């Protein structure tokens, strides 16, 4: 079954595994699954904090 | 650009620039453009937003089906009053259609032209743009810009029939709804983190990046900018009189829906124009706008 793809760089939609206008492997447009449980929220936020008081 | 009817000053002791609201007020009159996940219903999403921001009220705009992802604006608190204006501009989607039998690229392009314009569905809806993005055998990926209310699943079926075969929608993603675009969309995880960062780290930066003022979803409307002295009256039900107007959009026609804003750019209400731009500019008296819904809380501006 075919699935739509999107270039992470140009933001273009395509069916190709590799963007025809840029180069990067295209990805599935779907947003990550969500749950109020927010399982890895602590780790995710930990990273953002660290990354921020840096670059 | 707006036409100045009368140059007036605004008192910065009341209200403020919509993008400079205290955090609580940004939320009070805010909108979160969620990139809807595949699986939950649109209602579950607005519910989650409501829980994440610990709100009492929230509402989404153009409903997206469970398997559809993409732009899903969710009005917060008072902003829910503005949702009725969101259907006016066109919507845009990227769609993956699967033909029952393969068709040439030339025939697909021809049929896309045939569907460009007015069509019928159960209603007459306008198809502004229909672009072939990619094709692999029976799998056709296309972009469609259309009037709100247009059923994309039905559009795929009719296109299939127009090609001499049949077709069904495989995937759908909304890229534009109202004044919002994919570039404005945020993942629920990032909205949740933004809230935590505010409640814990006491940082409003992320919340301010993900929550947009409701004024952002009303940019498609012509404007009538009123003097400070006319704001609270309008919030209490008064209509907009010629003498209360400082600036207004060019080309406002009688009967047209217009946004009533303060001199600071705050959305006060919406209503129907009773006079056109020129009549308003030439008049010295009269009622300019018949106000239909108030967006701003009473007492925000001074009672006169
Ligand atoms: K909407
Ligand atoms: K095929
Ligand atoms: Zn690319």
């Amino acid at each position: 079954e075919m699935r739509m793809k999107k270039c992470p760089k140009c933001g273009l939609y395509t069916l190709k595994e590799i963007c025809p206008k840029c180069g990067e492997k295209t990805v599935i447009p779907k947003p990550p699954k969500f749950s109020l449980e927010d399982r890895w929220g602590k780790y995710r936020r930990m990273l953002k904090r660290a990354l921020k008081n840096k670059n | 650009e707006l036409i100045v009817k009368e140059e007036v000053e605004t008192n910065w002791d009341y209200g403020c620039n919509p993008y400079e609201r205290k955090i609580e007020d940004l939320i009070k009159y805010g909108v979160v453009v969620v990139d809807k996940p595949r699986g939950p219903t649109s209602h579950e999403v607005s519910t989650w937003v409501k829980k994440i921001l610990n709100l009492d009220k929230a509402g989404h705009g153009g409903t997206l089906d469970p398997k559809v992802t993409g732009v899903l604006p969710v009005a917060l608190e008072r902003a829910t009053k503005t949702i009725p204006m969101w259907h006016i501009p066109p919507k845009e989607y990227v769609c993956l259609m699967h033909l029952h039998r393969d068709a040439s690229e030339e025939d697909i392009l021809r049929v896309f032209k045939e569907f460009t314009g007015r069509i019928y569905q159960r209603r007459i809806r306008k198809i502004h743009e229909l672009e072939l993005l990619d094709k692999d055998g029976k799998d056709v990926l296309f972009r469609v810009k259309c009037q709100s209310g247009t059923y994309i699943r039905k559009l795929c079926e009719d296109i299939g029939e127009a090609l001499g075969t049949s077709a069904h929608m495989q995937e759908l993603r909304r890229t534009k709804s109202g004044c919002f675009e994919e570039k404005d969309a945020v993942y629920l995880q990032d909205l949740l983190d933004a809230y935590v960062f505010w409640k814990e780290d006491g940082d409003e930066e992320e919340l301010r990046r993900v929550i947009k003022p409701m004024e952002y979803g009303l940019r498609h409307l012509k404007k009538v900018v009123v003097k400070d002295s006319a704001v609270d009256a309008i919030c209490h039900g008064a209509d907009v009189y010629v003498r209360g107007i400082a600036k207004l959009s060019k080309g406002i026609g009688k009967g047209e829906t217009v946004l009533v804003e303060t001199l600071k750019g705050e959305a006060v209400a919406v209503g129907k124009a009773l006079m056109n731009t020129k009549e308003i500019l030439n008049a010295d008296k009269g009622v300019a706008v018949d106000v239909e819904r108030v967006y701003m809380d009473r007492g925000t501006y001074p009672r006169m």
